[PDB]
C-alpha cells in the first residue's frame, strides 16, 4: 500500500519526470536556479532589516518617563472638572485615556461623570465637535 | 521440519494437497470422496519419506509396501500407482542408487540426448533406469557444461556453478548423500574498499546498505502499485526504475530546502514589516516627547489649558510607548524564531559522489547475482523465482562440483567430441548429424525414436544457427528464444603461494571509481582450502573484459590488491586463469535471466516439446518427437544447477510416458 520509509513516489511526480528524455535534467535544474533565488532573497532582506536595527539602535530610553501612582479620589475639584471638559474635547469617549490623563479618577468614574455633569457642561455637545474630526 | 510433511516439502510438494500432475494421473481419487484422498497424499508423502532418509538404494515397491499401515494397506493398486508414478517423475529413485534387481536383459525405444550438462545426464540416467536406449553427444571433451571446475596439483577452483543455494527442499540435498561433495557455508561479512585501499566507514557502509535495500523495495512498489511498467510502448527496465527513483529523491531533497527557505523569507518580511512600524514610532516619540519637554518648560503658575496640554502629552506618550513595548516583545518572538529555523537546515543532498560510487559497488552485486546488466532486467519480472528459494546456508562445494556431473556419467553411452550440427525430425522418427570436432569433416549420423534438446540458451539464440532445424522451429519456440535473456558473468583465479589476506574473511568487495566499471573485479573470494582467491567480472564489464588479455586482467587484479594489502604482501600468482564464458561457444554466455519484455511464461514456453507434421497427408496424428530440457526450461528455478536437474527428470518422464506408456493412470 504504502512506499518503504523516507522514499517518496507519488503518482503524479512520476509521470512529471518521464515525458521527455531530460525531464530528469529539467525539473532537477529549475530547482537548482530556484534555490539560489530564494538565498539572494533572504541577503536581500537581512541587509535591509540589518540597517533598520541601526536606526532603531538607543530603544527608546532617552523619551521614557517616569512612573506616577495617583490614588482615585471621590470628589472631583474644579480643576479636574476642567481638565475634564478639555480631555473629552480632544479624546471624545476614550475613557481610558481621559482616566490617564486626569490621573486619579477610575474608567467608571468617568462614565458617571459623562452622565452626572452631561447638563452643567452640555457634554453632548462637545462631542459633536470631537465627532467633526 | 517434522514427519512425513517435511518429505512433502523437501520433495517441493504441499503435504496437504494434490498437485495438479497428480490430478492428471488419479483423475479418479482427486474427483472422489476427501477421504480416499487424505490416504493418498499419506501413500505419497510416506514413500518419499523413504526415499530420502535413505536415497543411496533402490526403493521398490514391495520394500514400500512392506512398511504400510491400515487402512493404506488395505488397498495395494493404489500403492502400486503411486510409487510407480514417483519413480516415473524422478521423486524417488533419482540420481545415483544401488539398484536392487539389476536392468532388464532388453532395451526399448532408442533416444539421443544433445549435451551432457547435468540436465542431460540426468535424464539420460533416468530413461536408462527405465530401459531406455540411451546416447548423450557432447562437443565437449568433458562432461558437465557449465559446471566447470579447476585443476591443478592440490589447487581447485570452480569456474562455473559453485553455490548450493540451501538445502530445503534442494534436490541436491539428496545428491549430496549420494556423492561426496564437501559442502561449507559462506560467512556474510564483505568489508569494501574504496579505490585508495582504504576501507570503507562501518558508519557508511550500513547507511549505503540500507539505501540501496530501500530503492530496491521502492522499485516494486513503483512496478505493482503504481503500474509502471511501460514507457513508449516499451516494457521499463529494473535499472530505468532505479534511475527514476533516485531521481525523485534527488528531486525531493531539493523541495524540502525550498519549502524552508521560503519558510524563512516568509518570516523574514513579517520582521521587516515590524521594524518599520517600530522605526516610524520611535519618530513620532522624539518628536513628541520634545513637544512634552517644552510644555513642561513653561513655568507656572499658569491657567488649566496649558495644565491640560502637559497631562495630554504625557498620556499621549506614554501611550505610545506602550505600542512600542508589545511590538519589542513581538519581536523578540520572531528574532529567535529565525535563529531556531536556522538551527536545523533540511539534508544538502541525496548522496554525495563517494556515495554514490559505494551505490554502484551494491548494483555490481546485483548484476552478478542476475549475470546482467541491471538495463536489461524485467522490471516486473526478474525476482520471480524468489518464492521458491529453499531454506538454510548457501554453500560451496569445496572440492570441486565437477565430482557431481562425473559422478552421474558412470555407466552412461557419451560420445564426447561430437558437435551436433543439425536435427531432423519427423513422424517416422528423427535423425542428428553430428561431426568430430577434431577432425571437422569427419561426420556422424545418429537415429532414434526421440531427441531431448539440452543446448544452452546461447547456443539455441545463435545467428546464423550452430545448429539447424529440420524442420525449422515453430515461431512460437523462437519467439521465446529471443525475448528470454541470456546473460553473462566470469571469474578470475588467482594462485598464490602464501596466504596474505584474513583468512576469517571468506569474501571482500573493491568499490569501482565510475558507474561505467563497477563490474571489474568488485568482489573477491577466498571460499577455498588452499591460498586461492577469486575475482568476479559482472554487469556490462563482464562482456568487454573478454577482450583484454589475461596479463593485463591479472595485472589489474594484482594491483588492486596492493591497496587493501601493500606492494610487501602481494607476491606474484603461480597459476592463474580467467574464464570467457560469452565466447565458449558452447555456452555463448553464463545463465538466463528475465529480460525486459519477457516473462517466465517463456520459460514455460521453451519446455514445451515439439511434435512433427504428418507423413502421409490425412495420415493420424503423431507422436511428439523433439524435447527440451536445461536451465532455461524451468519457470521455477531457473539459472541453477538443482533447475537444469529439475528439468533433466522431468522430460524423462513426459519420453517414458510416450514411449513406454503409463500404466499408472488406471
Ligand atoms: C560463472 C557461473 C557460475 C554459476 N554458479 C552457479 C551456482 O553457484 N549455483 C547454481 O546452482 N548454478 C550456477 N550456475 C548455473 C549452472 O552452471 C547451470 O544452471 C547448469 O550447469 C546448466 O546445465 P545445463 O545442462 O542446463 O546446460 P550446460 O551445463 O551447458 O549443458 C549443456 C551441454 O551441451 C553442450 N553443447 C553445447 N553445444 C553443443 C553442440 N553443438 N553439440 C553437442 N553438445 C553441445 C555443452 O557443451 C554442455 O556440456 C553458474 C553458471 C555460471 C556460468
Ligand atoms: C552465480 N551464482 C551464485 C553465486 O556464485 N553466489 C554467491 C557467491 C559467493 C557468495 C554469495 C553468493 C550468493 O549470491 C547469489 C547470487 C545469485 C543468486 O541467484 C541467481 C538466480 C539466477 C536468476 N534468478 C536467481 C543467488 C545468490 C549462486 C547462484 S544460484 C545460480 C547462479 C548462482
Amino acid at each position: 500500500r504504502k512506499p518503504p520509509k523516507g522514499m517518496f513516489l507519488s503518482q503524479e511526480d512520476v509521470e512529471a519526470v518521464s515525458a521527455n528524455a531530460t525531464a530528469a535534467t529539467t525539473v532537477l535544474r529549475q530547482l537548482d536556479m530556484e534555490l539560489v533565488s530564494v538565498k539572494r532573497q533572504i541577503q536581500n532582506i537581512k541587509q535591509t532589516n540589518s540597517a533598520l536595527k541601526e536606526k532603531l539602535d538607543g530603544g527608546i530610553e532617552p523619551y521614557r518617563l517616569p512612573e506616577v501612582i495617583q490614588k482615585c479620589n471621590a470628589r472631583w475639584t474644579t480643576e479636574e472638572q476642567l481638565l475634564a471638559v478639555q480631555a473629552i474635547r480632544k479624546y471624545g469617549r476614550d475613557f481610558q485615556a481621559i482616566s490617564d490623563v486626569i490621573g486619579n479618577k477610575s474608567v467608571v468614574q468617568v462614565k458617571n461623570f459623562f452622565v452626572n455633569y452631561r447638563r452643567r457642561f452640555n457634554i453632548d455637545e462637545v462631542l459633536q465637535e470631537w465627532e467633526a474630526e | 521440519p517434522s514427519g512425513v510433511e517435511g518429505a512433502a516439502f523437501q520433495s517441493r510438494l504441499p503435504h496437504d494437497r494434490m498437485t495438479s500432475q497428480e490430478a492428471a494421473c488419479f483423475p479418479d481419487i482427486i474427483s472422489g470422496p476427501q477421504q480416499t484422498q487424505k490416504v493418498f497424499l499419506f501413500i505419497r508423502n510416506r514413500t518419499l519419506q523413504l526415499w530420502l532418509d535413505n536415497p543411496k538404494i533402490q526403493l521398490t515397491f514391495e520394500a514400500t509396501l512392506q512398511q504400510l499401515e491400515a487402512p493404506y494397506n488395505s488397498d495395494t493398486v493404489l500403492v502400486h500407482r503411486v510409487h510407480s508414478y514417483l519413480e516415473r517423475h524422478g521423486l524417488i529413485n533419482f540420481g545415483i542408487y544401488k539398484r536392487i534387481k539389476p536392468l532388464p536383459t532388453k532395451k526399448t525405444g532408442k533416444v539421443i540426448i544433445i549435451g551432457s550438462g547435468v540436465s542431460g545426464l540426468a535424464a539420460a540416467r533416468q530413461l536408462q533406469s527405465f530401459g531406455m536406449d540411451v546416447t548423450l553427444l557432447e562437443a565437449r571433451d568433458r562432461v558437465g557444461g557449465r559446471v566447470a571446475t579447476f585443476r591443478k596439483g592440490n589447487y581447485v577452483a570452480d569456474l562455473g556453478a559453485m553455490v548450493v543455494t540451501g538445502l530445503g527442499g534442494n534436490p541436491m540435498a539428496v545428491v549430496s548423500k549420494q556423492v561426496n561433495m564437501e559442502l561449507a557455508k559462506i560467512k556474510q561479512k564483505c568489508p569494501l574498499y574504496e579505490a585508495n585501499g582504504q576501507a570503507v566507514p562501518k558508519e557508511k557502509d550500513e547507511m549505503v546498505e540500507q539505501e540501496f535495500n530501500r530503492l530496491l523495495e521502492a522499485t516494486s512498489y513503483l512496478s505493482h502499485q503504481l503500474d509502471f511498467n511501460v514507457l513508449n510502448n516499451k516494457p521499463v527496465s529494473l535499472g530505468q526504475a532505479l534511475e527514476v527513483v533516485i531521481q525523485l529523491q534527488e528531486k525531493h531533497v531539493k523541495d524540502e530546502q525550498i519549502e524552508h527557505w521560503k519558510k524563512i523569507v516568509k518570516t523574514q518580511e513579517e520582521l521587516k514589516e515590524l521594524l518599520n512600524k517600530m522605526v516610524n514610532l520611535k519618530e513620532k516619540i522624539k518628536e513628541l516627547h520634545q513637544q512634552y519637554k517644552e510644555a513642561s518648560e513653561v513655568k507656572p503658575p499658569r491657567d488649566i489649558t496649558a495644565e491640560f496640554l502637559v497631562k495630554s502629552k504625557h498620556r499621549d506618550l506614554t501611550a505610545l510607548c506602550k505600542e512600542y513595548d508589545e511590538l519589542a516583545e513581538t519581536q523578540g518572538k520572531l528574532e529567535e524564531k529565525l535563529q531556531e529555523l536556522e538551527a536545523n537546515p533540511p539534508s544538502d543532498v541525496y548522496l554525495s559522489s563517494r556515495d554514490r560510487q559505494i551505490l554502484d559497488w551494491h548494483f555490481a552485486n546485483l548484476e552478478f547475482a542476475n549475470a546482467t546488466p541491471l538495463s536489461t532486467l524485467s522490471l516486473k519480472h526478474w525476482d520471480q523465482d524468489d518464492d521458491f528459494e529453499f531454506t538454510g546456508s548457501h554453500l560451496t562445494v569445496r572440492n570441486g562440483y565437477s565430482c557431481v556431473p562425473v559422478a552421474l556419467a558412470e555407466g552412461l553411452d557419451i560420445k564426447l567430441n561430437t558437435a551436433v550440427r543439425q536435427v531432423r525430425y519427423t513422424a517416422s522418427g528423427c535423425e542428428v548429424i553430428a561431426v568430430n570436432t577434431r577432425s571437422t569433416s569427419q561426420t556422424f549420423i545418429y537415429k532414434c525414436d526421440a531427441v531431448l534438446c539440452t543446448l544452452p540458451l546461447g547456443v539455441l539464440k545463435q545467428q546464423p544457427p550452430a545448429v539447424q532445424f529440420v524442420p525449422p522451429l515453430p515461431e512460437w519456440k523462437t519467439s521465446a528464444v529471443q525475448r528470454m535473456g541470456f546473460g553473462n558473468l566470469n571469474k578470475v583465479v588467482l594462485c598464490f603461494d602464501r596466504v596474505f589476506w584474513d583468512p576469517s574473511v571468506n569474501l571482500f568487495g573493491h568499490v569501482g571509481s565510475t558507474t561505467a566499471s563497477r563490474g571489474e573485479l568488485f568482489l573477491f573470494w577466498n571460499l577455498y582450502k588452499a591460498p586461492i582467491l577469486l575475482a568476479l567480472v559482472a554487469g556490462e564489464a563482464a562482456g568487454i573484459m573478454e577482450n583484454i588479455s589475461d596479463d593485463v586482467i591479472v595485472g589489474r587484479c594484482l594491483a588492486i590488491l596492493k591497496g587493501i594489502f601493500g606492494s610487501s604482501a602481494v607476491p606474484q600468482p603461480k597459476e592463474t586463469v580467467v574464464s570467457r564464458w560469452r565466447a565458449d561457444p558452447w555456452a555463448r554466455g553464463s545463465y538466463s535471466y528475465v529480460a525486459a519484455g519477457s516473462s517466465g511464461n517463456d520459460y514455460d514456453l521453451m519446455a514445451q516439446p515439439i511434435t512433427p507434421g504428418p507423413s502421409i497427408p490425412g495420415a493420424p496424428q503423431p507422436i511428439p518427437r523433439l524435447f527440451f530440457a536445461g536451465e532455461h526450461t524451468i519457470r521455477n528455478y531457473p539459472a541453477t544447477v538443482h533447475g537444469a536437474l529439475l528439468s533433466g527428470l522431468r522430460e524423462a518422464g513426459r519420453i517414458a510416458d510416450q514411449f513406454l506408456g503409463a500404466m499408472y493412470t488406471l
